[PDB]
């Protein structure tokens, strides 16, 4: 029935600002209890600001101020109009229809950080080997490393090969950088034999890489 | 009250004749509005102006009779290349009032269609649906009539046409009718035929072909 | 009457406005007033009236009004937000319409900016479009500003002209000027009466009279300052004023 | 001397919007009227809004409200920024500059289906055949159905042949997509010999298929 979407997530430093835009895909946002459900990475959910239908505010405890909400019914849009981010609320951020309980909340991502990296990946292919190779199967992939924008993307074959695919967690080094590696396991019979190219995405910034992975010299 | 200008439209000629357009005005109007040549899939070309003072860039072939109510236009001397409707308008005032269009044919004599009937192609049925196209190439009467027959059964409600523009270069016409079925209701019959009835045609035409049969 | 883009412009001055014979007389139109209801207006005093006159068509007549647009009132005629007169207008077809069409009044059509109000412009410069300078000369990118109403008999009512006169009443700041006209009864004698003498406000018995008073004097008072005489304005006879009994 | 040229127009849902801008190719949009003039598909015009050179809006009747021009001089544009569409508007959109009369208006579309289809096509190649050969020629084409995102084209050997070549008019379904297709005869000694290729073309989409037309097996 209702499919609420939203935009507006990217990258800003403390003092910044930022309108938040949960697009009411799916009907009457001028009827209805609306809300902003917050969450850091690795804890739990944080509740953030509601209307009214009629028009009512009630921010949260810690973002008492410098933070606004609207709605627009002929439009059938929420605002969110934020600014002068502590930098702490880097977060995942939802907008979810109140309806008597809750439900019906898309999704949408923000980052806050005091820095202005940005720069992409530095990506090196893992071969396939015989040291992962054992019996049918033999495993190959992607190093993706030294990047700040925390949204990254790696596919494989351009998002043809989902078998095997795992993408680990990124880790966050002491250089204050993520870094992450993504493999797949493929048949031993097949270490050269077909297409194996990693297409590397970065969407913060516009990197867009494809490497091919081979087994070693 | 707005004016409600009015046109006797669905002309027909030939080439280097006199025809003749009237508009009507139901309310008395001064003596300034202006006619268009509208050509199918484009935009509007104004000739006559705010009476009879036709704009330049225009040949002389157009004279605009304006008095008035009951302005009128006439074009002497036809030239295969005016394939297009032609409006009123009603300068001065804002909201302005237009026409309803008249498209205008240009006669030729009796030239038949070619026929010709396309089987399902075997991408479709394997999507489980079959359209069934028959074409009829070039001709003057667009009066034609596209019969189907399944296994010589009238077929009624499930075929649908579409006709071209009166070509500029020989001023003729093209048909294409399509008839659409279900894979397992086209696997149900043998026979199938496209009959059409035409004036250039002593008696009508039928192409067929015989499903399942290369 | 006048074109529309050259209105005229009668400055009316000191004298007696009667706006009765106007308001009552049933052949107009159109009689709106704005900074003032029309029956006060035989009861008030200006410094000055100003009377303008032009030609429109007839369903232009809605732009002559305080913040309007279109082609008449942006560059041709504005009026200001805060009007004060009246505005009066009456069909005219058969006085200034003529079988051909009469292509003597014209109007602006094109300006490079919207009028001040009761600003005008009588210029004929080429409305310069294109960046390529006119030159003075026609074609492209310039064009005319005039254009002329060519108005016919047989025209359907909202395109027959329309004469339109406005009426502005302004107050600068001098001593006065013309006023409304003086609404008066007929005077009674040998009767306690309620009186008003032009101005002289009184209650008495009124008699008649045979004293003679210098031909610019108009009232007679007594030793201790009170009215004891008046001279009537109309017929200009001496009148004595008694009080009624009173012990 | 002066060529209009507009852009803006595409695909949207009722409460939607659009900006659509009427570039003055061309000199002076500063100082001339302009106007908006609209006509839907087998009908007569129909006039919509009109900006003065000074500046005054007067609206049309079932558009009062709701729809706003605009220009930009030291741009030469012209703004039409429209919102909450009735659907009921889908339309074919000009614009056109009055001088005294009317005359230089160039073109644009819009459509404001109540759907989200915007699919594509579905190509089959119709074989040039014997009973579609009579004499000197036969008539080959390519049938592109069942799409509706209304513009849509075919062309024959990426515009290589212009003789014979026919596009019907779309026509539109029980179903609510439409279909059509494109014939063109060629000499009948020449059934499979030359190249017949339609490439097909899906604008609001990005379909491009090119289909190789030859006689039946
Ligand atoms: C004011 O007007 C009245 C009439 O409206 C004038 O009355 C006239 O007086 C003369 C005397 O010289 C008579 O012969 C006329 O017959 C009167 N007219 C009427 C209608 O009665 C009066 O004279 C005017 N006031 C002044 C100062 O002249």
């Amino acid at each position: 029935e209702v499919q609420l979407v939203e935009s507006g997530g990217g990258l800003i430093q403390p003092g910044g600002s930022l309108r938040l835009s949960c697009a009411a895909s799916g009907f009457t946002v001028s009827s209805n209890y609306m809300s902003w459900v917050r969450q850091a990475p690795g804890k739990g959910l944080e509740w953030v600001s509601v209307i009214y239908p009629g028009g009512s505010t009630f921010y949260a405890d810690s973002v008492k101020g410098r933070f606004t909400i609207s709605r627009d019914n002929s439009k059938n849009t929420l605002y969110l109009q934020m600014n002068s981010l502590r930098a702490e609320d880097t977060a995942v951020y939802y907008c979810a229809r109140e309806t008597l309980a809750f439900d019906y909340w898309g999704q949408g991502t923000l980052v806050t950080v005091s820095s202005a990296s940005t720069k992409g990946p530095s990506v090196f292919p893992l071969a396939p080997s015989s040291k992962s190779t054992s019996g049918g199967t033999a495993a190959l992939g992607c190093l993706v490393k030294d990047y700040f924008p925390e949204p990254v993307t790696v596919s494989w074959n351009s998002g043809a090969l989902t078998s095997g695919v795992h993408t680990f967690p990124a880790v966050l080094q002491s250089s204050g950088l993520y870094s992450l590696s993504s493999v797949v396991t493929v048949p031993s019979s097949s270490l050269g034999t077909q297409t194996y190219i990693c297409n590397v995405n970065h969407k913060p910034s516009n990197t867009k890489v494809d490497k091919k992975v081979e087994p070693k010299s | 009250d707005i004016q409600l200008t009015q046109s006797p439209s669905f002309l027909s000629a030939s080439v280097g004749d006199r025809v003749t357009i009237t508009c009507r005005a139901s309310q008395g109007i001064s003596s300034y509005l202006a006619w268009y040549q509208q050509k199918p899939g484009k935009a509007p070309k104004l000739l006559i102006y705010a009476a009879s003072t036709l704009q330049s860039g225009v040949p002389s072939r157009f004279s605009g009779s304006g008095s008035g109510t009951e302005f009128t236009l006439t074009i002497s001397s036809l030239q295969p290349e005016d394939f297009a409707t032609y409006y009123c308008q009603q300068l001065n005032s804002y909201p302005p009032a237009f026409g309803g269009g008249t498209k205008v044919e240009i006669k030729r004599t009796v030239a038949a269609p070619s026929v010709f009937i396309f089987p399902p192609s075997d991408e479709q049925l394997k999507s489980g649906t079959a359209s069934v196209v028959c074409l009829l190439n070039n001709f003057y009467p667009r009066e034609a009539k596209v019969q189907w027959k399944v296994d010589n059964a009238l077929q009624s409600g499930n075929s649908q046409e579409s006709v071209t523009e009166q070509d500029s270069k020989d001023s003729t016409y093209s048909l294409s009718s399509t008839l659409t079925l279900s894979k397992a209701d086209y696997e149900k019959h043998k026979v199938y035929a496209c009959e059409v009835t035409h004036q250039g045609l002593s008696s009508p035409v039928t192409k067929s072909f015989n499903r399942g049969e290369c | 009457f006048a074109s529309v883009y050259a209105w005229n412009r009668k400055r009316i001055s000191n004298c007696v406005a009667d706006y009765s014979v106007l308001y009552n007389s049933a052949s107009f139109s159109t009689f709106k007033c704005y900074g003032v209801s029309p029956t006060k207006l035989n009861d008030l005093c200006f410094t000055n009236v100003y009377a303008d006159s032009f030609v429109i068509r007839g369903d232009e007549v809605r732009q002559i009004a305080p913040g309007q647009t279109g082609k008449i009132a942006d560059y041709n005629y504005k009026l200001p937000d805060d009007f004060t007169g009246c505005v009066i207008a009456w069909n005219s077809n058969n006085l200034d319409s003529k079988v051909g069409g009469n292509y003597n009044y014209l109007y602006r059509l094109f300006r490079k900016s919207n009028l001040k109000p009761f600003e005008r412009d009588i210029s004929t410069e080429i409305y310069q479009a294109g960046s390529t300078p006119c030159n003075g000369v026609e074609g492209f990118n310039c064009y005319f500003p005039l254009q002329s109403y060519g108005f016919q008999p047989t025209n359907g009512v909202g395109y027959q002209p329309y004469r339109v006169v406005v009426l502005s009443f302004e107050l600068l700041h001098a001593p006065a000027t013309v006023c409304g006209p003086k609404k008066s009864t007929n005077l009674v004698k040998n009767k306690c009466v309620n009186f008003n003498f032009n101005g002289l406000t009184g209650t008495g018995v009124l008699t008649e009279s045979n004293k003679k008073f210098l031909p610019f004097q108009q009232f007679g008072r007594d030793i201790a300052d009170t009215t004891d005489a008046v001279r009537d304005p109309q017929t200009l006879e001496i009148l004595d004023i008694t009080p009624c009994s009173f012990g």
